[PDB]
């Protein structure tokens, strides 16, 4: 049953643009949990399907892994590193609370949360996800999932009633990031409804 | 019944 | 009040109790308004139980308004149409002249003079008020001072004025009681059908400052319209017929869409 979410995902890359987010119009809110949109540009006329928590996740989400300087341990000791892969050693190292003095390699600062511990590995993985294109947002998993958690803690929550302001600012905030498809943790935030092609409605009020 | 108008 | 002993009527009211589709009206007397989907195609989208439907309300509001008509023949309430300013009076004539076909000052004074010589009963019956501001015989002062007031909080657009005239005067078969009496309801509920709003492109640096808050000023007049007073309407007493099947549309499912859509 996947291949009809793959399909869905397929005809978003190429049938929406980032600028087709701003020209979308909020119809209303569905079972207050969706937000049904449509899109009407050029012959194209379509009904789009907006999840209003995974689309406001993903807007908060992709937010906090461009900005946010993750909070540092200023080290009593610095510790060395050895790698080849130097020259990849960006300022998002600093984004990602990793404060250097630059195989002669210096560790000043080491990313620190009340909720997890960090240490080398992480700092490898992080110099492994560029190898791996925008690498200003990229982040360590530690740091990628506790945005993921933020994002969702402090999205909108299904079965919250919205009015057009807001399910307006939730559809055209997502022509700001780059094919925002899924939200952190996979799910979709929108998906195609139906296309208004050639529907005949009623017209006897205007007939003589 | 029928109408008065229409006679 | 006034009871209806006339047998026109209830053979009217027989034969849309005859049209009655049961499940259909059982999705509209539940129905859970979402929104305008088309102001100028006239599409709305409601949600019944698991189902989201695209209706098309031009159709829904032509039944509507008929059966409304039909329950309240000859005990109607009026919207007064005149003012202090004799300059925004409505006559016939001037409506007429929107039709290029009726070339010739005859042909409009013909469709006036059916619709004028039956003024007693659209009065009576349907509180459609004609009145003429000179001598009798002249049609070309025949006006429009009040009209059928079919729902409270609705007041219908008068853009359509030109077509439910030139109708009256050439469509219903004021020969037949009952095919007359059925077409007056017809054309009653054409009129009050909220008017198609076409599309205009916001993003068009091309279109004027004044013509876009205009548009938005009749897209939202649409939407507060449909919300606030004709979906509630619908709700309360709409009776499907059959054969408006074809104008409501199962287009999403709870159940699928939740296949789909899955919590993070
Ligand atoms: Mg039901
Ligand atoms: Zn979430
Ligand atoms: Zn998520």
């Amino acid at each position: 049953e996947l291949e009809d979410f793959e399909q869905g995902e397929k005809y978003l890359t190429l049938t929406v643009s980032k600028n087709d987010f701003k020209k979308m119009e909020v119809v209303g809110q569905f079972n207050l949990g969706f937000i049904i949109v449509t899109r009407k540009v050029d012959n194209k006329y379509d009904l789009f399907i907006v999840d209003q928590h995974a689309s406001d996740e993903k807007y908060n989400f992709e937010t906090l892994q461009a900005v946010t300087v993750f909070k540092s341990q200023k080290l009593i000791i610095p510790q060395p590193v050895e790698l080849s892969e130097l020259v990849v050693l960006l300022p998002v190292f600093e984004k990602n609370g990793f404060k250097l003095k630059i195989s002669r390699v210096k560790l000043l600062s080491l990313p620190t949360s009340k909720q997890t511990l960090f240490d080398l590995g992480d700092f490898n993985e992080l110099i492994h996800l560029i190898k791996e294109l925008r690498r200003d947002n990229i982040r360590c998993s530690k740091i990628r999932s506790m945005f993921a958690m933020r994002a969702c803690r402090s999205s909108i929550m299904i079965g919250k009633p919205l009015n057009k302001k807001t399910m307006t600012r939730v559809v055209h905030n997502l022509s700001e990031l780059d094919k925002p498809w899924n939200c952190p943790h996979g799910r979709p935030t929108m998906r195609h409804l139906m296309e208004l092609r050639d529907w005949s409605s009623f017209s006897k009020d205007y007939e003589i | 019944t029928r109408s008065k108008f229409f006679n | 009040r006034v009871n209806v002993n006339l047998t026109s009527i209830k053979k009217l009211r027989e034969k849309v109790d005859d049209s009655i589709h049961r499940e259909l009206t059982d999705i509209f007397a539940n129905l859970n308004y979402v929104g305008v989907v088309d102001e100028e195609r006239r599409l709305a989208a409601i949600q019944h139980d698991l189902k989201l439907f695209l209706i098309d309300y031009g159709s829904v509001c032509y039944e509507l308004f008929y059966q409304i008509g039909l329950t309240d023949f000859a005990n109607f309430g009026k919207i007064n149409l005149q003012s202090t300013n004799v300059s925004d009076d409505i006559v016939l004539y001037n409506l007429l002249s929107e039709f290029d076909e009726l070339n010739d000052d005859a042909s409009k004074e013909k469709i006036i003079s059916k619709i004028w010589d039956m003024s007693s009963m659209l009065n009576e019956y349907y509180s459609i008020e004609l009145v003429n501001d000179g001598l009798d015989n002249d049609l070309k002062s025949v006006k429009l001072k009040s009209l059928p007031l079919l729902l409270k909080g609705y007041i219908p657009s008068l853009v359509k004025l030109p077509f439910f005239i030139y109708r009256l005067g050439k469509e219903v078969d004021w020969e037949d009681e009952q095919e007359c009496l059925d077409g007056i309801l017809r054309e009653i509920a054409l009129l009050y059908i909220p008017d198609m709003v076409p599309k205009v492109d916001t993003s068009d640096a091309s279109l004027s400052e004044d013509e876009k808050a205009q548009f938005i000023n009749r897209k939202e007049h649409i939407s507060s319209l449909l919300e606030h007073v004709l979906f509630p309407c619908i709700k309360r007493r709409f009776l499907a017929p059959r054969h408006i099947l074809k104008d409501v549309v199962e287009i999403a499912n709870l159940p699928d869409l939740y296949k789909v859509f899955e919590r993070c």
